[PDB]
């Protein structure tokens, strides 16, 4: 489809990757897995 | 066209224990610092597997079978294992599949393969180390899938050091996908005994919308021939130290402690002894 720009710190709907969302997209400093890209938390909650 | 091979020694399969084996991640999401109940198939802990040896020359190219999934670790030094056969007749009547890690590529093929009885392995090896014959099939009627990965060049120079590779992989089938988790590791010198202890998480590597049935499995060799090996196209080959065990999957729960990086630094069954038990229930 598009692609668009990044935006920084702000209330703003996202659809990284084809994730629906809405939130404050803030910048992350958490090693990753170079085989998956989601993120979650004890409540199962994506968060990176 | 194929010939029967000969002058090969019958030997029992030997059992090892299996130690903290047989670990993979299940789905494509990271977490960090979590203890993580998973319901999947996995390795049961403490089972014990099969062993096979090579070096009589030790000719051991069995036909295993394949019933939900397959964990195969190899002790190895001068990559004598090269390719990987899968199908349930093998005699062109259904469709197989076939991993070979030849010197071109990594050639996969889903193909109505005729199969020989006993497939060679020539890789007929003169003064330089490269394959000169082909007679693992004969041909293959019509066929729906084929790849090559990236070309590479390859050694195959017969290297006779100490053992350093440990190759572990796990083999998935399931809604018609194909799927290879795998772990290469390079091991100490150490006693050529058994698998030692420890813990090891094997990332996910490849899958595949084969959509076909698998049913059994076998793994091949690179059988080396110079002018110490007397005989015809099948009586004298050097096969080389290598050893291979085979373990089979189950379904299980199990608890996963996640590290603050993201990688699995430990796990627990919850179906082993009442101590697992109660720490699967108490997830502590
Ligand atoms: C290992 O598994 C085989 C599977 O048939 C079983 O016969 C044997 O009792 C098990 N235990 C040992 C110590 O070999
Ligand atoms: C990764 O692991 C090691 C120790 O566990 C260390 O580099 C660091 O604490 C971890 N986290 C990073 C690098 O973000």
């Amino acid at each position: 489809k598009k692609s668009t720009n990044l935006v920084k710190n702000k209330c703003v709907n996202f659809n990284f990757n084809g994730l629906k969302g809405t939130g404050v997209l803030t910048e992350s400093n958490k090693k990753f897995l170079p085989f998956q890209q989601f993120g979650r938390d004890i409540a199962d909650t994506t968060d990176a | 066209q194929c010939v029967n091979l000969t002058t090969r020694t019958q030997l029992p399969p030997a059992y090892t224990n299996s130690f903290t084996r047989g670990v993979y991640y299940p789905d494509k999401v990271f977490r960090s610092s979590v203890l993580h109940s998973t319901q999947d198939l996995f390795l049961p802990f403490f089972s014990n597997v099969t062993w096979f040896h090579v070096i009589t020359k030790r000719f051991d190219n069995p036909v295993l079978p394949f019933n939900d999934g397959v964990y195969f670790a190899s002790i190895e030094k001068s990559n004598i294992i090269r390719g990987w056969i899968f199908g349930t007749t093998l005699d062109s009547k259904t469709q197989s599949l076939l991993i070979v890690n030849n010197a071109t590529n990594v050639v996969i093929k889903v193909c109505e393969f005729q199969f020989c009885n006993d497939p060679f392995l020539d890789h007929k090896n003169n003064k330089s180390w490269m394959e000169s014959e082909f007679r693992v099939y004969s041909s293959a009627n019509n066929c729906t899938f084929e790849y090559v990965s990236q070309p590479f060049l390859m050694d195959l120079e017969g290297k006779q050091g100490n053992f350093k590779n440990l190759r572990e992989f796990v083999f998935k089938n399931i809604d018609g996908y194909f799927k290879i988790y795998s772990k290469h590791t390079p091991i100490i010198v150490r006693e050529p005994e058994d698998l030692p202890q420890g813990f090891s998480a094997l990332e996910p590597l490849v899958d595949l919308p084969i959509g076909i049935n698998i049913t059994r499995f076998q793994t091949l060799l690179a059988l080396h021939r110079s002018y110490l090996t007397p005989g015809d196209s099948s009586s004298g080959w050097t096969a080389g130290a290598a050893a291979y065990y085979v373990g089979y999957l189950q379904p299980r729960t199990f608890l996963l402690k996640y590290n603050e990086n993201g990688t699995i630094t430990d796990a627990v069954d919850c179906a082993l002894d009442p101590l697992s038990e109660t720490k699967c229930t108490l997830k502590s």
